[PDB]
């Protein structure tokens, strides 16, 4: 299983951007999917969690209100919308598949990130 | 309003017998058919017999045929529920229950429901917890806050209530539901977090608590050297 | 015997949400159908019968639907004292009820704090050894606990317990007690428990030395 993330880039304060994370050699359909974040000098700390559809999507306090996941599962693809992005927004995303299909967090396979920066 | 109250409930060993009550107030008793259900972790809700309001009729749930007994006193305004051969699958909170005014072609069910009574069937005997510490150190500390706590093991039957400086202390404190263990005795913690900055000046005491067997505990919980 | 089945089992709500769970028969009931509401600790409480039709005194918000073997209970707009448990049940032959749907206070994701605790000198003297992991005021209540005791798996010697959401935050907190003769505690060296939580980037171990404490 291969996840990769796309569409970070350089943003204004209040900017918007959609970070997409498609997953290959497994249909993703039956997973949770989840977006974490890391700054330089801090821990990856969790953002947001799409679970499969009907079961709902769960927010970080630090995003909620500005951040919306979502998913493509006909194109075994997750979403997370920013909006109203803040400079304490900036940091590297992840995408990370929840292996357990019961929601424990087993968090095996990993993508390799992509960069957002927020400022001017 | 319509109030139910039901008792007779309490802890007896399987094959013996348990007769519980209901005492209805509020209503014409003697105009209603009455339910007895029943709730239990493992079966949800589960209906258990029914008895018209002349005492003519009587049904009962399959799993209670030939044990169980619905009857009533209209001239008490009491419902009863005679129980024998109690197996340990009756373990429940067992409600009694109003069926409600419906007109004359339809089907009814249960409008007001009592607080239920407790019947508990077990081969276990009443005994108080044995406390132990759960003792803070560097396993249980992170940042400024450590957690520390008391362990409520093997006792029979529920409850047991959990104190802490003889409640003095009550910010950050989780009690956890007992779990029923393999060998029929509850055991439960309960824990508390605190200022790490405290540990081994401030004192920490659980105060246990089991009525049954008239059991207290006191046990201080010291910090250990990891 | 008329199996009722309702779905889901868990529904994390808000207030103001509009909100539809579904019961379903596995024959016909015509509209023979009545829910009910529970709290914890608390009788149930008539809320519709007749598939739709409001008991007295029931708020506007509620309402219910359904003929045949499809049912629905909606409330328009969620509100707090709605946060309980929904059973629905067929009164067309004898009564049976489903399994009930519980309405669940969601809120932001919180990560669990992790402590382990060893045995105390007192029970060893007894001949048992219990070991308790706590995870501490986590949200959602999905988590999973694993024992290893020399880095080896543990399986059917421990056991769990979860509290109620708390009344002031909505978290929820969890003790895992590992349980162990004190010949089989004496036989091994390190204890540990690891965490994972969908809060959690990588997994949480606590872990002693039997004799470091």
């Amino acid at each position: 299983v291969q996840l990769x993330x796309s569409g970070g880039g350089x943003v204004q304060x209040g900017x918007s951007l959609x970070l997409s994370c498609x997953a290959x050699x497994x249909x993703x359909x039956x997973x949770x999917x989840x977006w974490x974040r890391q700054x330089p000098g801090x821990x990856r700390e969790x953002v947001x969690x799409x679970x499969x559809x009907x079961x709902x999507x769960x927010x970080x306090d630090s995003x909620x209100g500005r951040f919306t996941x979502s998913x493509d599962x006909x194109x075994x693809x997750x979403x997370l919308q920013x909006x109203x992005l803040x400079x304490x927004d900036x940091a590297x995303y992840y995408c990370x598949x929840x292996x357990x299909x019961x929601x424990x967090x087993x968090x095996x396979x990993w993508g390799x990130g992509t960069x957002v920066t927020v400022s001017s | 309003q319509v109030q139910l109250v039901e008792s007779g409930g309490g802890v007896v060993q399987p094959g013996r017998s348990l007769r519980l009550s209901c005492a209805a107030s509020g209503f014409t008793f003697s105009n209603f058919g009455m339910h007895w259900i029943r709730q239990s972790p493992g079966k949800g809700l589960e209906w258990v017999a029914i008895i018209w309001y002349d005492g003519s009729n009587t049904y009962y749930a399959d799993s209670v045929k030939g044990r169980f007994t619905i009857s009533r006193d209209n001239s008490k305004n009491t419902l009863y529920l005679q129980m024998n051969s109690l197996r340990a699958e009756d373990t429940a909170v067992y409600y009694c229950a109003k069926v409600w005014f419906g007109e004359s072609e339809d089907n009814y069910s249960v409008d007001v429901w009592g607080q239920g009574t407790t019947v508990t069937v077990s081969s276990a005997s009443t005994k108080g917890p044995s406390v132990f510490p759960l003792a803070p150190s560097s396993k249980s500390t992170s940042g400024g806050t450590a957690a520390l706590g008391c362990l409520v093991k093997d006792y029979f039957p529920e409850p047991v209530t959990v104190s802490w400086n003889s409640g003095a202390l009550t910010s950050g404190v989780h009690t956890f539901p007992a779990v029923l263990q393999s060998s029929g005795l509850y055991s439960l913690s309960s824990v508390v977090t605190v200022p790490s900055s405290s540990l081994g000046t401030q004192t920490y005491i659980c105060n246990v608590n089991h009525k049954p067997s008239n059991t207290k505990v006191d046990k201080k919980v010291e910090p250990k050297s990891c | 015997d008329i199996q009722m089945t309702q779905s889901p089992s868990t529904l994390s709500t808000s207030v103001g949400d509009r909100v539809t769970i579904t019961c379903r028969a596995s024959q016909s009931i015509s509209n023979w159908l009545a829910w009910y509401q529970q709290k914890p600790g608390k009788a149930p409480k008539l809320l519709i019968y007749k598939a739709s039709t409001l008991e007295s005194g029931v708020p506007s918000r509620f309402s219910g639907s359904g003929s045949g073997t499809e049912f629905t209970l909606t409330i328009s707009s969620l509100q707090p004292d709605d946060f309980a448990t929904y059973y629905c049940q067929q009164y067309s032959s004898y009564w049976t009820f489903g399994q009930g749907t519980k309405l669940e206070i969601k809120r932001t994701v919180a990560a669990p704090s992790v402590f382990i605790f060893p045995p105390s000198d007192e029970q060893l003297k007894s001949g048992t050894a219990s070991v308790v992991c706590l995870l501490n005021n986590f949200y959602p209540r999905e988590a999973k606990v694993q024992w290893k005791v020399d880095n080896a798996l543990q399986s059917g010697n421990s056991q769990e317990s979860v509290t109620e959401q708390d009344s002031k935050d909505s978290t929820y907190s969890l003790s895992s007690t590992l349980t162990l003769s004190k010949a089989d505690y004496e036989k091994h060296k390190v204890y540990a428990c690891e965490v994972t939580h969908q809060g959690l980037s990588s997994p949480v171990t606590k872990s002693f030395n039997r004799g470091e404490c």
